[PDB]
DNA sequence: ACACACTCTCCAATTCTCTAA
DNA sequence: TTAGAGAATTGGAGAGTGTGTTTTTTTTTTTTTTT
């Protein structure tokens, strides 16, 4: 079975990343902004790309923006294969990361959202939309190896599994694939095939002087992954953005 | 650019230090004194080392004391107000843990 | 003839139900109302004779609002409905859900009679939902019992505190490992209905279909925990308190010291001996589900405010109706009245925010009646706290490390008066924590784990008697007083109350006190005219919200002028600051925009009259007592 | 519209005075989902039959 | 010993195929 | 064209087996001995 709405934000997004052909900032000439971007990157071998709101908001009359913003959860796989095939068409060298070299993790980020919300205006309603949120940090995680694809090997007889997929708890292999064994325990992680992701948790509370009367500050625990692990740092004060979440009790 | 001209406009005058230190707490009334000594504070000296490696401190502390109703509390809501690194602490509600570390 | 539904257990019929609401929905005229309460007599023809449902609807529609109040004594006044009053009581959970579908479909009924322009499918997609009050007599919290359970019930109490928002889910979302095929299941009774077997035909195949977490919809819950009033508690014993669980527009309704009445459902429901097996305990958990909660304007009011502040003798009459019972103190009550008005607040760009709130200090000889009058500002002030010198500690006063952050009283009493009584018991180290909040009206903390600053715009009432025990005249005021310099330096008005002997007040008094005890529960009051005291909150109320005054060039003259006369001779610069505050409070209890010479004169001559400054000797600080 | 526990008891009454059980809030105003609901509970069906391969 | 998770086994219910009237 | 006799495939009833369980601060109110 296959989503239609997703194929479709796909090559619309692809569309948007070739051709949002903004005019220069000194002329009237057409200057294709993220194309560009997407040489830098190649020039300097990053691995995420920075993405400007209001750019979104006045595409294709904001349908797309609207999609993207309401059911990020939904359709953030799709935004990847659509940049996927994009920086393939203008730069393969980005793809990889001598021998055979494993593909990039690219990363989208955006930014100057509409409007900025408190830690207090949470609710649950909002669950799996795009937001931004701002307070003051108070503690920060060392950064951890998280296994974000993993790829096993059974005991009892020369088979292997790959690409396993994790979500919230350490998951492994259903059968043996070789149906001349039975075997499903001894399962070992082969580290050298497996990926990993940085990992860091923060936590922060309510800006001072927006706290309502009579009241006390609130907290919120967040999420860091990636290129910007360790930014954070405590006692500053800072502005997050990406989308809310659920996490069960493992 | 602009940030550039207009700190090179500034630094180029004659009378800079005279208005840096009248710049300093504007709704005090007087007590350029202590406005002047906030600002030296706020600059710091220059921290260096000897051969033997004892270290000499670089920075300057400060205390103020005064009777009643002298507002020398708006001296310590304008630092904490303006200064990028700084934390505020009454005396009464504070803990040893919790001024250094817990 | 045809099958029919009934309510499990009862033989109710929900068509009877349905069609009786509906009727009353849309016909029911407030002169009906009129009709059960005292008299025909107060009829309003033109307005009572209206649909009164279906005004609220109209503005539901077009103010875009989806919850519906309704106090059940309406389904008395209503023949139709005489009967399904009790019924509500006595099967809330069916009788409300009948009512929500009967409302939603009154709505639409509406825009497709009338044929308006409204969009259909919006008034499709909303949920509509009533909340049903004023439902009957209040019950003691500790005489619920177990033949009260699932009917509704009414509360009164005190809120202690609330839980963070928890999610709820309501609906789980299922998607195929092997074809992708994907599920919406409805949730009830907590339970997640999950399919045997993959549902698309050529992939019929067991254990096949997952949950998706972040891809489930849920709802917003929380737990507010509520206390007894004291008017209940059993003699020589201390309050209960009971949980309060709450949901979606209510959630974050109400805070820490709040005084609320409530209306819900009483629960129970068992608990788990253990979280591997399916064995329950005997006794069962008790709770409360709350669909209604109320707090304990029209130009005929805006009409009577106005008349009343064109008054000429307004001041005088607002500040004998503060207390009424209370014989004479006139200076006092109209400072107490000062500090219930408030200053303005005030916040620049740069140079910071000036408090608004006024600090008093009662000071004199026993007997003097001062905590008497705590008491009535103590009931007065919507929002505040009464405590006593030797009841408080540091801690308690201002907030508790408990790792979580805890309200003390100065905190719950925020925006309101806080009353501080015996205050001269109490130690110089809990006293000087008074310092920074009456000064900034903020409280800075710095403990393990946490530091922050918190805010408190606070005003102060406090009662004491001098060192001795009873004023001596051989020793100067501020001797008498005894608090140090730093601490009565923050208070606006100091009072000095004094017990002296004279036949004339003396007979006066006596005739006062001893006329109380002529009746039973007495009607007798000490004045001809005084205002109630609903509308005389009313009054504060609105002054409060609508009306900021601004300086005037006159007031600035006076105010230099009258504080270098009282500099020029201890006066601080606080005196003046405090001047100004005076004068803007008696300028909003005229209703004017700006403060004028009258005002400023006003603050200063109460200043002057609090300290007995005319009576005291300017050089040695004492008090002639014959000029009393 | 409102949350999955407060849901009360629906009784639906035959002709020759018989007697059905079912929950949920939207069973007490709908009879068509009271009856798909109904029905919708009972366990089994009836195991299937199945063209090309090569 | 008392609820649970998981494995094993046998038996009959079911549908498919062939034959003759 | 119906139907009835024989063979093959599948479901799950239910019987069996193994398993898990009880059980150094840091902050804040109060009493007591010590300088
Ligand atoms: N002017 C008065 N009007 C009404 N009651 C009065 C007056 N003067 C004294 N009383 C009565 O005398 C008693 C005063 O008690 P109280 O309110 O505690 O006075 P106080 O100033 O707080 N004295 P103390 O607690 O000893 O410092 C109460 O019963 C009052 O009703
Ligand atoms: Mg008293
Ligand atoms: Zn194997
Ligand atoms: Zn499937």
């Amino acid at each position: 079975v296959d989503d239609v709405t997703g194929e479709k934000v796909r090559e619309a997004f692809e569309q948007f990343l070739e051709d949002f052909s903004v005019q220069s900032t000194d002329t009237g000439e057409v200057e294709k902004v993220y194309r560009a971007q997407i040489e830098f990157m190649k020039i300097y071998d990053l691995n995420t790309i920075y993405i400007d709101y209001q750019h979104l908001s006045m595409r294709e009359n904001g349908a797309l923006a609207m999609a993207i913003s309401e059911q990020y959860y939904r359709f953030l796989p799709f935004l990847q294969k659509g940049l996927r095939r994009v920086v393939r068409k203008y730069a393969p060298e980005l793809l990889n990361t001598s021998p055979e070299q494993t593909e990039r993790v690219f990363q989208i980020s955006f930014f100057n959202l509409p409007t900025v919300h408190r830690i207090r205006d949470i609710r649950s309603e909002k669950i799996g939309s795009l937001l931004s949120i701002s307070g003051t940090v108070t503690r920060t995680s060392e950064v951890r190896p998280e296994l974000y694809k993993a790829s096993f090997t059974c005991d009892m007889c020369r088979a292997i599994v790959d690409n396993v997929e994790q979500s919230f708890k350490y998951t492994e292999p259903t059968f043996c694939p070789n149906p001349s064994c039975e075997n499903r325990a001894f399962w070992t992680l082969n580290v050298t095939r497996s990926r990993f992701l940085d990992w860091q948790k923060v936590r922060i509370q309510e800006n001072a002087n927006e706290i309502p009367t009579g009241s006390m500050p609130r907290t919120l625990d967040v999420i860091l992954r990636g290129d910007s692990v360790e930014r954070a740092k405590p006692g500053d004060r800072c502005k997050f953005t990406g989308v809310e979440i659920v996490v069960p009790d493992v | 650019s602009d940030e550039i001209n207009e700190l090179k406009e500034m630094v180029k005058d004659e009378h800079i230090y005279d208005k840096l230190v009248r710049s300093i707490a504007p709704a005090v009334f007087g007590h350029e004194a202590v406005k002047k000594g906030i600002l030296l504070q706020m600059l710091g000296g220059v921290h260096k080392s000897t051969v033997e490696g004892i270290k000499l401190r670089g920075d300057i502390n400060i205390c103020v004391v005064g009777d009643p109703s002298t507002s020398k509390s708006q001296f310590l809501k304008y630092v904490v107000g303006f200064a990028p690194r700084s934390v505020y602490t009454s005396g009464k509600a504070s803990s040893a843990a919790g001024l250094t570390a817990a | 003839s045809e099958p029919l539904r009934i309510i499990w257990g009862t033989n109710v019929s929900i068509q009877e139900c349905t069609t009786n609401f509906r009727n009353f929905l849309m016909s029911f005229k407030y002169k009906f109302r009129k009709i059960l309460d005292e008299r025909e007599e107060f009829i309003n023809n033109t307005t009572d004779e209206e649909l009164y449902y279906i005004k609220q609807l109209n503005e539901m529609r077009e103010l875009g609002t989806s919850n519906l109040n309704l106090d059940a004594r309406n389904l008395l006044a209503y023949k139709q409905t005489e009967d399904l009053y009790h019924q509500l009581l006595n099967y809330p959970q069916e009788v409300i859900s009948i009512m929500d579908q009967t409302i939603k479909d009154c709505m639409v009924s509406l825009i497709v009679d009338n044929n308006l322009d409204y969009d259909l499918d919006e008034i499709e997609t909303k949920f509509y939902k009533v909340r049903p009050y004023n439902v009957g007599s209040c019950k003691g919290m500790r005489e619920l019992n177990p033949n009260d359970i699932d009917k509704l019930i009414n509360l009164k109490g005190l809120v202690l505190r609330s839980t963070p928002v928890i999610p709820d889910m309501k609906v789980a979302f299922f998607k195929c490992n092997v074809c992708d095929h994907t599920m919406a299941v409805e949730i009830d009774r907590g339970v997640i209905q999950e399919p045997a077997r993959c549902e698309r035909i050529d992939c019929n195949e067991p254990n096949s279909m997952s949950l998706i977490h972040n891809r489930c919809s849920f709802a917003d819950k929380q737990v507010i925990k509520l206390q007894e009033t004291p008017d209940f508690v059993p003699d020589g014993q201390t309050p209960h308190s009971i949980s309060l669980c709450v949901y979606d527009e209510l959630v974050d309704s109400c805070r820490a010291g709040d005084r609320i009445e409530v209306t819900g459902t009483f629960r129970s429901i068992p608990i788990r001996a253990n979280s591997r097996q399916r064995v329950l305990k005997s006794l069962y958990k008790t709770y409360v589900d709350v669909v209604h909660v109320k707090k304990v304007i029209t130009d005929q009011d805006l009409a009577k405010i106005r008349e009343v502040a064109a008054r000429e003798d307004l001041y005088s009459l607002l500040a004998r109706s503060i207390a009424p019972s209370i014989y004479e103190l006139e200076d006092v009550k109209k400072g107490i009245l000062l500090q219930l008005f408030g200053g303005t607040n005030k916040t620049f760009t740069k140079g910071g925010r000036y408090r608004g709130d006024i600090n008093i200090l009662l000071c004199g000889d026993p007997s003097t009646s001062k905590s008497q009058i705590l008491q009535y500002v103590h009931k007065i002030t919507p929002r505040g706290v009464y405590t006593s010198g030797k009841g408080s500690s540091a801690v308690g006063l201002t907030a508790y490390i408990t790792l979580v952050l805890e309200s003390g009283a100065l905190v719950l009493s925020d925006g309101g008066v806080c009353c501080i009584d015996e205050f001269d018991k109490m130690s110089d180290s809990t006293r000087s924590v008074l310092h920074e909040v009456m000064e900034q009206q903020t409280i800075s903390i710095a403990k393990a784990g946490i530091i922050t600053t918190l805010n408190a715009r606070s005003s102060i009432l406090a009662s004491a008697n001098p060192i001795g025990s009873r004023y001596n005249p051989n020793l100067p005021v501020t001797e008498n007083i005894d608090l140090p310099p730093p601490l009565l330096s923050r208070f606006d008005l100091v009072y000095l109350v004094l017990d002296k002997v004279d036949e004339k007040n003396d007979r006066e008094l006596a005739k006062h006190l001893t006329n109380l005890y002529l009746e039973d529960k007495p009607e007798h009051i000490s004045q001809d005219d005084v205002l109630p005291v609903e509308f005389l909150t009313m009054y504060i109320s609105y002054a409060k919200e609508h009306i900021h005054p601004i300086i005037t060039e006159a007031a600035k003259t006076e105010l230099v002028r009258a504080y270098v006369g009282m500099r020029k001779m201890t006066a601080t610069t606080r005196q003046l600051e405090s001047m100004i505050r005076l004068a803007e409070a008696h300028a909003k209890m005229k209703l004017k925009n700006v403060v004028e010479l009258e005002d400023v004169q006003e603050a200063v001559r109460l200043i002057r009259s609090a300290i007995k400054d005319y009576a005291t000797d300017p050089k040695t600080g004492k008090i002639d007592m014959n000029l009393v | 519209a409102r949350h999955s526990r407060f849901g009360g008891l629906l009784s639906i009454q035959t002709p020759d005075k018989t007697r059905l059980t079912v929950s949920g809030s939207q069973a007490l105003v709908d009879e068509k989902i009271a009856l798909q609901k109904l029905d919708d509970s009972k366990k089994w069906n009836k195991r299937i039959i199945k063209a090309a391969e090569g």
